[PDB]
């Protein structure tokens, strides 16, 4: 919840900028490498209608 | 984010400006004062406001 | 830019010059000079920004800094903060306070022609179109005072209906035989106002 | 024999010295402490001075070492003696706190054993002192510099350490809130000694400034004044019974009010058996004015005179006796002071007749209306005294009322301050305020300043006899700041007067509305041991609590008060005083017959003065100046009078006030307005006339003083005649006023004529006479003022309040010399407005901590100013204005103190050179006189137009420095032939030409080539000097040989052909004729170290002919420094930091370069860029223009002042027309010579880049015959593509001789592998470079197409005969993947290799799919194009989620680079920016990898990083990243790097240097930014590096083309 205040953390998740490590899933997320399950599925909530995002 | 007390009223007075938030303006609920319109209410506004014992 | 082209081409055509017209110890003559000089120069920057602007606009010349917060203001419609030396009413606006520095100019061309012919005493001036009418007043009471040898301090003034001054406009009564009378007009316009010192 | 009397005086120095030991007396029976530091510094400084005289002349060279050896010994004791008395100062009270405060070691044990050992440390050297007391055996013991060092720290650590003990100490005695930190430790230190108490007692009383002692110092007789007034109590009280300090200061404020209401009852009861009577004795009435004190008499006059109108009220005969005893009584007061008193008793009589004559007007309107009864309100109205001796009470004897508000008299000493005429605006006020004190509300009045509010609220204070308090808030008057007062007002029993208070950020007043409110409740709870709540603490609250409130409404656009806080007082509007009145009392007071006549004289005349005269900035004639000229007025005719009884009679008053008003107003009117002012006094006045001058002493020795330092002196009509009247007139406004002002244009002399006034009234009255020169915006205003700490209550002292502080403190005996506290820059609100308490009559200044230092007599607070456009009424009203106007110094007196200046003081510093010197002088000296020549050029040179407002002293230094060029030119011609000296006819033939061309370069040296040469043929028609015989070509393209004739530049340009190794390479300069004028010119001002300024558009070469000029001087190391819209003078001490050291020197410190013998460079790339203030000024250009003017600037870190010692600036700027400038200041533009490099143009372009193309086409010689027609096509399409492509369309759209340096290096670095090009091949690759250096930064599709037309249709006209084909072709894709060179490819094998390399790159970095088209082919052949280059950064502009930062990260990939991402997240700020930047460096330079340092406008948070990015990417450096630990890091890893590479270096710079020229091999930044219509411009404005060194790409939303 609370979409304004977005961290920029979730952007490889949101880009899916993903590695290939074989059969292996990897993704990086600030500086540490996240294998990822991809049964994964992010939503993002506001209750603003008068809000701006860039 | 929070379920208070059954009589529990929070208070927030503020001049009429712009930069109050959207949200808080839909979340809460809006008494305007102003001047009052006519001699008859000015003085009934003043009536009611000085008691009745004094 | 062709509209505004167009609008600061009719605009100068109110404006022409002022004559520069200064040694006379009486005040009216140097208030005068003074008002004059304070004029002329308020109208040579206007109009050497016009002429910057009109040749900006429809010609060859680049846009500086200072020309292109000109430029947004005459757009926008605000008057410039160079512009405004004197009063201007509770903001008023650019369309309006042309015609008014206009008439303010032809005044003082009117009162540079009487100078150019004491002589000066026998004109009627509107205090609106005076930059300092205050002043103006201090003058008078001062050239009355000095020429009668009397006390600056003890003068009374009698106004009728020897300095005539125009453009007063009374709010809510009527003048009659130098006597008021409550009236509902809005404003009742004086024909020409005397003052008279005693 | 010269020689033996100086070594007789070296004897007698040598024997004195020898002689003197320190003095020691006991203390305390502990130890012997050293006294009398005055005469030992008047000792080494005298010894200082003679040394220095000797060595100048005339026989130093004899006696140098033992001349030297005493001068450093001199030098070292009086440095240890100089850090001796702080650090006794400081031991003598921390031994007095640590011994007699208990609780201390239970409280702080740490401290106290610090303190025990530090104690046993300095009692150890105060024993080994006191064996040997010679100064000489003092300095034999080794290591005093450090042990006092350590000393003086750990006593600085322990006294901010015992700040804690401090608020607990406050708490017991109440009026220590107002008294600080370190005074507050001399207070509990010294009190054993009490003694050393009394310059303290000003700040915890309102008048009582010293205590009456006995001689065994242990009973306290009384308590006097400021003006010798004292008090004697009636009951004494006794130290000796060994109370604590707290404890006999509350006996001794007991026994003041006591001691006061007793001498009440006396005096009140001695009045009353006075005016019984219907005549009184002047004689045993000047006997009870003498026997009773100031504030006593006044308070009996009302008591008495109320009384008597109770009881005539109470029963009209009555009425008329009481009115005609006052009369009688108010004529034997005019009477009495109609002939001469002592000075206190005649102020007692100005008092005693300001209160009659309230009380006789008061009693006359109430005699006018018909009043039979005491309570008809007519007379309840008027604030009236009871007194009542059946009161058992001595303290509630006397009942002040007005209208249902009854008081009861404070009884404070208020001394004798000043009373204030009771005008009737002033008994509304008062009725207004005691009805809102009555209703337990704070007052407020409110108006325009100089209304009298303050005072008004003081003299009701005073009245009422309650201890006032006028605090001048700011924004940095904090919550927490006015808790700390509210608590000390409500321990103390005070008013509080808080002036201007609607500047204090509105949230901060919502705050303290909170306080003000419980304040209010807990005087309402009082009024029915109360307390309220402040700062979460419960405090007592004494009756007598009044926060008062002054503010003007809209002055400055302040903050407006909330209506939660606006309810909590009682308002009052105020704006129109009774001058006349004021005048009349003020005038009938003083003593004049007609005073009445003065008064009706007066007023109007300052009424008609305020219409009649013309409307300035700095005029100001309300309430104040009346009041000053009033003041002056009474003073002038009390010196007439005591001149006249040299010799009642006679006086001329009339021409007395006159004499007043011109020496109050004259100096502050402009040159036109002497003769308006001058008529109204002869209206007003009829025989009024006027005396000025007799003023010989002064006059004669200003004279001295301004031949002495070379200036020139007027006799009143003569050249100098206005100056010298200015600085009279600053003379005499300094004598009868407290702060001023020198308004005036730059270069009006103001600056010299204040300095040459304190010179002279130096060597006049034999007082010291010290300046301190401060600039106000060259620092924050919290460095200028002060700070507190928001986590601690530590206050760290500002500049001003420093230099204020320790003058107050006076331990180098700085109260009795002269001080000029001088603010040498431009007045705004933002900080002159913390000195209005200072300015007012208050003579104080106030600080957060409610510390309040007051201004002692011999201080003088002056402004040096431009203009007083931004300054406020409040402020321009509280000084004395002296106008220097710009027709006072003429230009002629300029001229002759540079023709002193160059007759002596030789350049190389008799002499050969001031022989040469003072022949040029004497050549050049009928050129300067009068009209002359350079006058008139001067004049033309005003009447033209330049590319920056002309002052006449800019050009004018300039040309003084190019004559001291050709001085020292001849000087190196005469060394350069030492057989045949400079012939006198040839100098005389070579100088009157040096002239020509010196005014020539000088005056139109930033004009354009067509007004320049415009003010060559002004010359040429105007002088009568011999000059080439050419008509075409202008003067300026000549220069003066030292033979001594005209040779032209286009003689010393050659046609050199550069070599193909070094074709467009950075340091290549092909010369031309404005290239060899410009660095010949910029040589010419680098000789003397002089600052200048290269202005002219982007790209037209400013930093290439800068670097050319330098690279002829060996001994100067240039800096590159770049200034962005968001620059504060922290880079430029960074820069300081970095390059320099801080040194120190018996004369001050000062700042030098590491690398000795060498003049640092400072070259601001873009000085015109930080950005103006609202009140039009910028803070570097401040800060550049005082450390130029005054040679130094101020350390922020102690407040010292650092001077620089081979330090020079260079500046370089685009025309303030361009869309991010904003023009110089006159007072900096002053200084620096400006040059106005331009464009080459057609003609040089085609000549400059056809030696590069000549030069580049020699690897083909079947290729060298096109190189004509190759320039000719590139210049061609270069200047039609500039014609329409303006910044007007978009901000990014500069063309530049920058795009074809890189046009041509493009080319030769395609042509250099390549060895075999045909036509067609050499048309295709400059069509190739064109498109990638034109096209790429466009917008729109249709500009697109017209560069397209455009390099078709020019490759056509110029290039006839050719396969057009062949040549042109759409995808014109270049690349160096499919082979080893740099060959052209076609777009599928492209497309097939990209496919390929995107299958591998998928299962390497990313595994994200990606589309491929024709666009995303350009796109990765530019990129990799510009990762190709060293230096190579990007700044990509397009939509989101276009690919833009993918596709640099494949490319970065395929290229072998690095790519990093700064990770942004929540709460990541600068400090974490610069971690991340400091690990990109170490990974770039240290460790020699690649980065693509790829970077989001996401990223960006603050404009810090957009300056860190604007340094990095400009100079591959940023200066103050690394300091200190990462520093030695940094210097181990380069070493390291540097030992792995295979070069072997040391020391610091040189790492340094290898270290900046890896990260600008090995770093690229890409900086993706979305497009907007102002982000562009604002991004440009903010930094220049990005649009300048960064190779820009539109990519854009994708096109019709690239959807389908
Ligand atoms: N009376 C004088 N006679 C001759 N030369 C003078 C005289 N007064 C000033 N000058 C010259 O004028 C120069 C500039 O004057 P000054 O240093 O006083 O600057 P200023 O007017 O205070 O400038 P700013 O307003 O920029 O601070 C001085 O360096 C000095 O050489
Ligand atoms: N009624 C009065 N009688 C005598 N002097 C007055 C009177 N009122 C004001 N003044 C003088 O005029 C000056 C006005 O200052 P003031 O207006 O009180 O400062 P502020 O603008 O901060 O309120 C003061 O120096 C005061 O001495
Ligand atoms: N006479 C010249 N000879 C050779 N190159 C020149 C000449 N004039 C200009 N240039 C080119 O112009 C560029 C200089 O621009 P620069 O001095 O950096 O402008 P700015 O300092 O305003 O950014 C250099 O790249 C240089 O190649
Ligand atoms: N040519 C392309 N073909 C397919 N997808 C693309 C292409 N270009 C970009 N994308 C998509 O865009 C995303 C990359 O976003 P990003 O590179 O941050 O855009 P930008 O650089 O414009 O901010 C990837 O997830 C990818 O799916
Ligand atoms: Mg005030
Ligand atoms: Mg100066």
């Amino acid at each position: 919840q609370d979409v304004e205040s977005y961290d920029p953390v979730l952007n490889p998740v949101l880009n899916r900028e993903v590695r290939r490590t074989g059969g292996r899933v990897l993704i990086t997320l600030g500086d540490q490498d996240i294998d990822l399950s991809p049964s994964f599925v992010i939503f993002l909530s506001t209750r603003d209608p008068t809000v701006e995002f860039p | 984010s929070l379920q208070p007390h059954a009589c529990f009223r929070l208070f927030l007075t503020m001049e009429i400006n712009p930069k109050v938030p959207v949200n808080l303006l839909r979340a809460g609920r809006i008494f305007v004062f102003e001047p009052p319109p006519g001699v008859k209410a000015n003085m009934l506004r003043t009536f009611s406001s000085i008691p009745v014992s004094r | 830019h062709t509209t505004a082209s167009n609008w600061l081409h009719l605009i100068p055509q109110t404006l022409s010059h002022l004559k520069r017209t200064e040694n006379i110890k009486d005040p009216l003559f140097r208030f005068f000079e003074r008002e004059v000089k304070m004029g002329a120069k308020l109208l040579q920057d206007v109009r050497q920004d016009l002429a910057d602007v009109v040749q900006v606009c429809e010609g060859k010349k680049k846009q500086t800094n200072y020309l292109r917060t000109l430029i947004n203001e005459l757009v926008k419609g605000i008057l410039p903060r160079s512009w405004s030396h004197y009063t201007v009413p509770a903001g008023m606006t650019v369309i309006q306070w042309v015609s008014d520095f206009s008439e303010r100019i032809k005044q003082l061309q009117n009162i540079s022609l009487a100078a150019a012919s004491k002589e000066l005493k026998n004109i009627h001036v509107c205090l609106g179109g005076l930059f300092v009418p205050e002043a103006y007043i201090t003058a008078t009471r001062q050239y009355v005072a000095q020429a009668n040898s009397w006390s600056l301090e003890e003068l009374c003034l009698e106004v009728n209906v020897s300095f005539g001054v125009t453009g007063l406009k009374l709010q809510g009564a009527t003048c009659n035989n130098n006597k008021l009378s409550l009236s509902n007009a809005i404003s009742t316009a004086l024909p020409l106002t005397q003052l008279r010192w005693v | 024999q010269g020689e033996m009397a100086l070594e007789e005086f070296l004897k007698q120095i040598r024997e004195v010295w020898n002689t003197y030991e320190l003095d020691l007396v006991n203390y305390q029976n502990k130890c012997r402490l050293i006294r009398g530091w005055d005469d030992l510094f008047n000792k080494v400084k005298e010894h200082i001075n003679s040394v220095s005289a000797m060595k100048l002349s005339p026989y130093y060279k004899v006696f140098e070492e033992d001349a030297l050896s005493w001068e450093d010994k001199l030098n070292r004791i009086m440095a240890l003696f100089d850090v001796w008395i702080d650090v006794q100062r400081r031991w003598v009270y921390l031994e007095g706190i640590f011994t007699g405060s208990a609780d201390i070691k239970h409280l702080l044990p740490v401290e106290t054993q610090r303190f025990q050992s530090i104690s046993t440390e300095f009692l150890a050297l105060m024993k080994k002192v006191s064996k040997s007391p010679l100064v000489m055996d003092v300095l034999n013991i080794q290591g005093v510099q450090r042990s006092l060092e350590r000393l003086a720290d750990l006593l600085g650590k322990i006294q901010k350490a015992l700040g804690e003990y401090l608020e607990r100490e406050r708490s017991s005695f109440p009026r220590f809130y107002f008294v600080g930190d370190e005074d507050l430790l001399e207070i509990i230190g010294n009190s054993k000694n009490v003694a050393k108490l009394q310059k303290h007692f000003k700040k915890m009383f309102a008048g009582v400034s010293s205590i009456i002692l006995n001689e065994d110092n242990s009973v306290v007789l009384g308590i006097s004044s400021r003006e010798g007034e004292e008090v004697m109590f009636k009951t004494p009280v006794s130290i000796t019974e060994h109370p604590k300090i707290n404890e006999w200061l509350t006996l001794v404020e007991k026994e003041m009010r006591v001691t006061l209401a007793k001498l009440l009852a006396e005096s009140v009861t001695e009045v009353e058996i006075f005016g019984k009577a219907t005549s009184i004795d002047p004689n045993t009435y000047i006997t009870w004015i003498d026997k009773y004190q100031a504030q006593l008499v006044v308070l009996s006059a009302q008591i008495a005179w109320s009384e008597n109108v109770e009881t005539a009220l109470s029963s009209a005969a009555p009425l008329h006796s009481v009115l005609s005893n006052v009369e009688v009584t108010l004529n034997v007061l005019a009477d009495s002071v109609l002939m001469e008193q002592p000075p206190l008793r005649r102020r007692k009589l100005e008092h005693l007749i300001t209160e009659l004559v309230h009380q006789r007007d008061v009693t006359r309107s109430l005699i006018k209306s018909k009043i039979d009864n005491a309570k008809s309100f007519e007379w309840l109205s008027q604030m009236r005294f009871y007194f009542d001796p059946k009161q058992t009470d001595v303290l509630q004897q006397l009942s002040i009322q007005m209208a249902n508000a009854k008081f009861n008299y404070g009884f404070e000493y208020l001394g004798v301050q000043d009373k204030l005429v009771q005008t009737p605006l002033t008994d509304r006020c008062y009725l207004t305020m005691t009805q809102a004190l009555e209703a337990r509300l704070g007052g407020s009045p409110f108006g325009p300043a100089g209304t009298g509010k303050t005072e008004s609220v003081k003299a009701l204070g005073h009245q009422l006899g309650r201890f006032v308090l006028v605090f001048n808030c700011d924004e940095t008057f904090d919550f927490q700041a006015m808790g700390r007062i509210f608590v000390g007002l409500c321990q103390v029993g005070a008013w509080g007067c808080f002036d201007e208070f609607n500047r204090l950020e509105e949230r901060m007043l919502s705050a303290v509305s909170q306080q003000v409110q419980c304040i209010q409740e807990a005087l309402r709870e009082h009024s029915n041991p109360i307390t309220c709540e402040l700062l979460n603490k419960q405090v007592k609250v004494s009756p007598d609590m009044a926060i008062f409130i002054t503010m003007n409404p809209g002055y400055a656009g302040r903050s407006n008060l909330p209506d939660n806080l606006k309810k909590l007082f009682r308002s009052l509007a105020m704006t129109k005083p009774d001058r006349q009145l004021i005048a009349q009392v003020m005038l009938y007071s003083q003593g004049f017959r007609t005073a009445e006549v003065l008064a009706n004289k007066i007023v109007p005349f300052f009424k008609l003065c305020d219409e009649q005269l013309s409307s300035q900035s700095h005029y100001d004639f309300g309430l104040r100046a009346l009041k000053s000229v009033l003041v002056s007025a009474g003073n002038v005719k009390r010196e007439r009078i005591q001149k006249i009884k040299r010799e009642a009679e006679n006086l001329p008053e009339q021409e007395i006030l006159i004499q007043s008003v011109c020496e109050t107003m004259v100096p502050k009117l402009v040159a036109e307005d002497i003769p308006l002012l001058f008529s109204l006094l002869s209206d007003v006045f009829p025989g009024v006339q006027y005396h000025r001058g007799e003023m010989t002493a002064l006059r004669e020795e200003l004279k001295k003083v301004c031949q002495e330092m070379y200036l020139t002196y007027g006799d009143g009509e003569e050249v100098g005649g206005m100056w010298v009247e200015k600085v009279l007139q600053l003379y005499q406004i300094t004598q009868i006023n407290h702060g001023l002002m020198m308004v005036g244009p730059s270069g009006s002399g103001k600056s010299m004529a204040w300095r040459v006034l304190l010179k002279a009234l130096e060597r006049l009255e034999g007082v010291e006479g010290v300046a301190h020169i401060i600039d106000p915006k060259a620092i924050s205003k919290d460095h200028l003022y002060g700070t507190l700490d928001p986590n601690t209550r530590e206050w760290t002292d500002g500049l001003f309040t420093h230099v204020l502080r320790k003058i107050i403190d006076s331990v180098r005996g700085e109260l009795q010399k002269r001080q000029w506290i001088v603010f040498d820059g431009d007045v705004d609100p933002e900080w002159v407005e913390n000195l209005n308490s200072v300015l007012d009559d208050n003579k104080l200044l106030t600080l957060p901590n409610g510390e309040r230092l007051s201004l002692p007599p011999n201080v003088r607070i002056m402004f040096e100013v431009q203009d007083l456009k931004y300054a406020t009424l409040a402020t321009v009203s509280r000084c004395g204005m002296v106008w220097f106007s710009e027709d006072v110094l003429s230009t002629d007196m300029i001229f002759n103190n540079f023709l002193a200046r160059l007759r002596s003081i030789p350049l190389d510093e008799a002499s050969p050179m001031l022989q040469i010197q003072r022949d040029a002088a004497t050549i050049m000296q009928p050129y300067f006189t009068s009209n002359g020549l350079v006058t008139k050029a001067l004049e033309h040179a005003f009447q033209l137009e330049h590319i920056m407002d002309l002052t006449r002293l800019r050009c004018l230094g300039s040309l003084f420095s190019m004559l001291h060029q050709a001085c020292r030119n001849v000087a190196q011609y005469n060394a350069n032939h030492p057989d045949f000296p400079m012939q006198i006819e040839q100098l005389e033939r070579y100088i009157q030409r040096y002239l020509v061309y010196a005014i020539l370069w000088s005056l139109s040296g930033d004009s354009r080539l067509k007004m320049r040469a415009e003010l060559g043929e002004y010359i040429r028609r105007i002088t009568t000097v011999p000059l080439p015989t050419a008509p075409n070509i202008p003067i300026i393209d000549y220069e003066v040989s030292i033979s001594g004739e005209w040779s032209p530049w286009q003689a010393k340009v050659p046609q050199i052909e550069v070599e193909t190794h070094k074709v467009a390479a950075p340091d290549v300069v092909v010369p031309t004729l404005d290239t060899v004028r410009h660095e010949a010119l910029l040589y010419t001002w680098l000789a003397e170290h002089k600052p200048l300024v290269l202005c002219g558009p982007p790209g037209s070469g400013k930093t290439m002919t800068l670097f050319s000029a330098l690279r002829a001087l060996p001994d100067m190391e240039v800096v590159g420094l770049n200034f962005s819209s968001a620059t504060t003078p922290e880079l430029l001490l960074k820069t300081f930091d970095h390059y320099c050291e801080y040194r120190r020197t018996p004369n001050g410190v000062v700042l030098a370069p590491v690398q000795l013998g060498k003049w640092l460079v400072l070259f601001c790339d873009e000085i015109n860029l930080p950005d103006m203030d609202k009140y039009g000024t910028q803070r570097v250009i401040s800060f550049i223009r005082q450390m130029v003017e005054h040679g130094g600037f101020y350390r922020t870190s102690d407040q010292t002042w650092v001077k620089l010692e081979r330090i020079q600036f260079v500046g370089a700027c685009n025309p303030p027309t361009d869309p991010g400038r904003k023009p110089l200041s006159h007072r900096f533009l002053r200084h620096v010579p400006v040059v106005y490099v331009d464009y080459p143009g057609p003609a040089s372009l085609t000549q400059i880049y056809g030696t590069f193309n000549r030069a580049m086409l020699r690897l083909i010689p079947s290729l060298r015959t096109y190189a004509e027609p190759l320039t000719a096509a590139m210049v061609e399409f270069y200047t039609m593509s500039q014609e329409r492509f303006t910044q007007d369309t978009q901000p990014h759209y500069i063309y530049s001789p920058r795009e074809m340096t890189r046009w041509v290096r493009g080319i030769f670095e395609a042509l250099r592998p390549l060895e075999t090009l045909p036509v067609e091949g050499l048309i295709r690759i400059w069509a190739h470079e064109a498109l990638r250096l034109f096209q790429d930064r466009l917008v729109e599709d249709e500009e697109r197409r017209w560069t397209d037309e455009n390099i078709d249709t020019v490759a056509l006209k110029h290039f006839p005969n050719i396969d057009r084909e062949k040549a042109m072709s759409r995808p014109i894709l270049y690349s160096n993947w499919l082979s080893k060179d740099y060959i052209p490819v076609d777009q599928e094998e492209l497309r097939d290799y990209v496919k390929a390399r995107l299958k591998v790159f998928y299962e390497e970095e990313l595994d994200v799919p990606l589309v491929l088209f024709n666009e995303v082919l350009d796109h990765v052949l530019r990129i990799d194009r510009i990762f190709r280059q060293p230096q190579g950064h990007l700044l990509l502009i397009g939509v989101s989620g276009a690919g833009k930062t993918t596709l640099s990260r494949f490319v970065a990939w395929m290229n072998g680079l690095s790519v990093y991402q700064i990770k942004v997240h929540r709460k990541y700020t600068g400090e974490d920016f610069d971690e991340d930047l400091r690990t990109v460096l170490r990974r770039s330079g240290c460790k020699n990898e690649k980065i693509a340092f790829i970077m989001d406008e996401s990223n960006v948070l603050d404009s810090g990083f957009l300056e860190r990015m604007n340094t990095l990417l400009a100079n591959g450096e940023v200066p103050g990243l690394f300091e200190g630990d990462e520093y030695a890091t940094l210097m181990t890893q380069c070493k390291e790097g540097a030992q792995k590479e295979g070069l072997m270096l040391d020391s610091h710079e040189e790492l340094y240097k290898w270290f900046t020229s890896q990260v600008i091999r090995n770093l690229h930044v890409v900086f993706t930014m979305n497009p907007s219509s102002e982000g562009l411009k604002d991004r440009a404005a903010t930094s220049p590096a990005l649009f300048n060194r960064c190779v820009l790409n539109w990519f854009g939303d994708w096109s019709t083309e690239a959807l389908y």
